[PDB]
């Protein structure tokens, strides 16, 4: 089981990124995907989430509209993509799995996360 | 939706 | 809903207790998991509805809800076990997490 | 060869090889009754007379209501009372058929009743008022009629109804409830909940509102002990239009087994050992509707869990398989499908399923 996340660097204000998180030994078509931040000297952040049936999209106001998440089960990785990127948004970006199936027990409990993505803006 | 347990009954 | 985690720094002696709160803004049943961050590495699920710990976690933790005030005791501090502590509402969108203990010896 | 005298008042001739032959129905109904010789070679088809037909004389006095064109609440309180006696696979048919055309009467006074001019003091608030107490009046009268309808001891005409009308005819039971359930959550006034049960029928109809913070919907409260459906506070948002969701949750006792094992998608296991192995709904009927949709396969952000209990609980039943029954509205033929629902946990009093869809 694995979710390695790849795309960061420096990006100028107002510009646009798109994350990538390759899953490997889950399927992400019955499996819950949340992208959870953590900026320099801070706390763990909720950006955004999708149901994996429903395609059900849901970000913290901080991110509403300027962020679109998408979950191509198709090559099994989620990507964020991140229009208008603001310099409130430099952290690590960190994509967790939650089992959909068994959702009322363990419910939203984040088992397995990743290394991460930093992102920087100058 | 109409929802129910389909189960057997060995004879 | 909005949580908050105190006391935020402590130094809890190897074996002697922990007892980190999450005031409840809102009356939420259950619903609140505790995460522990260990520095520099990803969070991990301890206590999955302020009720019973993840399969996998050690049995020291035990999970208790006092109907708003929900709380995390570690019973011994095993030397492995200084890190930073969350308390996360897993009831509802907003996903809302709280300020962060952290037990550091 | 083939002639012979039944309990019911229904004489036949020989038919020499299997032709076919009717006489009435018994004194007290208005139906015939069919029945020739299976094979031609002159042997009485064991099936024995269809008493699918016969029904008590209340069918006409309603008939006549419903061309009258009274408001519908009358004629279906009218319904209940008759449906206390006997009945009938005709007295069924009838109510069935007669539950479908009283809402579309009603459906006729709701678009009467509309603001057609300036509300000078009361006049829409009137309108309105009277809708929703007429409205109401219907369903709570549905609940009755169905309580009646599913007696326990009234096993007799579902039996006598074929396998194919008996299905489709409770297929239609479940289709003509939840439309009165979409009518009466419809008619709400304020974002209210109504709920009207009974010892068979349990009825849920709530109209709530997606602002700021909501909770999860779990029906029965604690009524049943058991056999309880719940959705989640996220599913409510994502079918929420316009700060309004139309919510019908109802619970079905003695009605599964009327529903056939047609097509039934049971996966089975080792555990099949038998040469004459037989399929049960050993489960009663829970049902949850939301937004106005019948059958559209609607997804879910969340799961809905249903700990429907055991009908009969011993160690004859070998393995369990949640399913969903899936109809088409133009034909209200169905067929059982584990199509997106999975068993969660089993024991011997309940068993929890997982569904995605509603
Ligand atoms: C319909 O009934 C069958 C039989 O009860 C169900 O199949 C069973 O499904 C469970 C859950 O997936 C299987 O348990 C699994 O066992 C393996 C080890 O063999 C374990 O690695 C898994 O983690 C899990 O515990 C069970 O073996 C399996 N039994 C058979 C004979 O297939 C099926 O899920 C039911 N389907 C529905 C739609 O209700
Ligand atoms: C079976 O499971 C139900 C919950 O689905 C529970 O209420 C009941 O007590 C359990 N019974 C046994 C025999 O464990």
């Amino acid at each position: 089981v694995q979710l390695v996340e790849s795309g960061g660097g420096l990006v100028q204000p107002g510009g646009s990124l798109r994350l990538s998180c390759a899953a490997s030994g889950f399927n992400i078509s019955s499996s819950y995907i949340h992208w959870v931040r953590q900026a320099p000297g801070k706390g763990l952040e909720w950006v955004a989430s999708i149901s994996p049936y429903s395609g059900y999209t849901s970000y913290a106001d901080s991110v509403k509209g300027r962020f679109t998440i998408s979950a191509d089960t198709s090559k099994n990785t989620a990507y964020l993509q991140m229009n208008s990127l603001r310099a409130e948004d430099t952290a690590v970006y960190y994509c967790a799995r939650h089992n959909y199936w068994q959702w009322w027990e363990y419910s939203y409990a984040l088992d397995y996360w990743g290394q991460g993505t930093l992102v920087t803006v100058s | 939706t109409n929802f129910a347990v389909l189960m057997a009954h060995v004879e | 809903i909005q949580m908050t985690q105190s006391p935020s720094s402590l130094s809890a002696s190897v074996g002697d207790r922990v007892t980190i709160t999450c005031r409840a803004s809102q009356s939420v049943s259950s619903a609140v998991a505790w995460y522990q961050q260990k520095p520099g590495k990803a969070p991990k699920l301890l206590i999955y509805s302020a009720s019973s710990l993840y399969s996998g976690v050690p049995s020291r933790f035990s999970g208790s809800r006092s109907g708003t005030d929900f709380t995390l005791t570690i019973s011994s501090l095993q030397p492995e076990d200084f890190a930073t502590y969350y308390c996360q509402q897993s009831g509802q969108y907003p996903l809302t997490f709280g300020q962060g203990t952290k037990v550091e010896i | 060869s083939c002639e012979a005298v039944e309990a019911r008042e229904i004489m036949w001739f020989k038919t020499r090889q299997g032709q076919i032959a009717k006489q009435p129905c018994p004194a007290g109904t208005i139906g015939v009754s069919t029945y020739l010789c299976l094979a031609p070679d002159g042997i009485w088809d064991p099936q024995g007379p269809d008493l699918s037909n016969c029904s008590s004389p209340w069918v006409n006095h309603i008939t006549q209501k419903l061309k009258s064109g009274e408001t519908a609440a009358n004629i279906a309180r009218e319904l209940a009372e008759q449906t206390r006696n006997h009945l009938n696979a005709g007295d069924i048919t009838y109510s069935v058929r007669a539950m479908d055309q009283l809402v579309g009467l009603l459906d006729v006074q709701l678009r009467n009743l509309t603001p057609g001019g300036k509300d000078s003091a009361a006049r829409s608030l009137n309108k309105l008022q009277k809708r929703e107490r007429s409205c109401r009046a219907y369903v709570q009268a549905m609940v009755e009629t169905v309580n009646n309808l599913l007696q326990p001891q009234a096993l007799n005409a579902w039996r006598d109804l074929t396998t194919s009308d008996q299905l489709r005819a409770a297929t239609m039971l479940l289709h003509t409830v939840e439309e009165s359930a979409f009518v009466l959550a419809d008619n709400l006034l304020k974002t209210d909940i109504v709920r009207e049960n009974t010892d068979n029928i349990k009825l849920e109809v709530a109209r709530l509102s997606t602002e700021g913070n909501l909770e999860d919907l779990k029906f029965p409260e604690n009524m049943g002990h058991g056999s309880t459906i719940q959705l989640s506070a996220n599913t409510l948002k994502q079918n929420g239009r316009n700060g309004e969701i139309r919510v019908a949750f109802v619970l079905y006792n003695n009605l599964g087994p009327y529903l056939s094992t047609e097509n039934a998608s049971m996966k089975l296991g080792t555990e099949a050992l038998s040469t004459n192995h037989s399929v049960i709904v050993n489960s009663p009927v829970i049902t949850a509707a939301i937004n106005k949709e019948f059958s559209n396969k609607v997804y879910l952000a969340d799961p809905v869990v249903f700990t429907v209990k055991h009908i009969k609980q011993s160690e004859e039943n070998f393995n369990p398989n949640c399913s969903f029954w899936s109809y088409s509205k133009r034909t209200m033929t169905g067929y059982w499908s584990t199509q997106g629902c999975r068993l969660l946990t089993t024991n011997k009093t309940h068993t929890t399923c997982s569904c995605n869809h509603l």
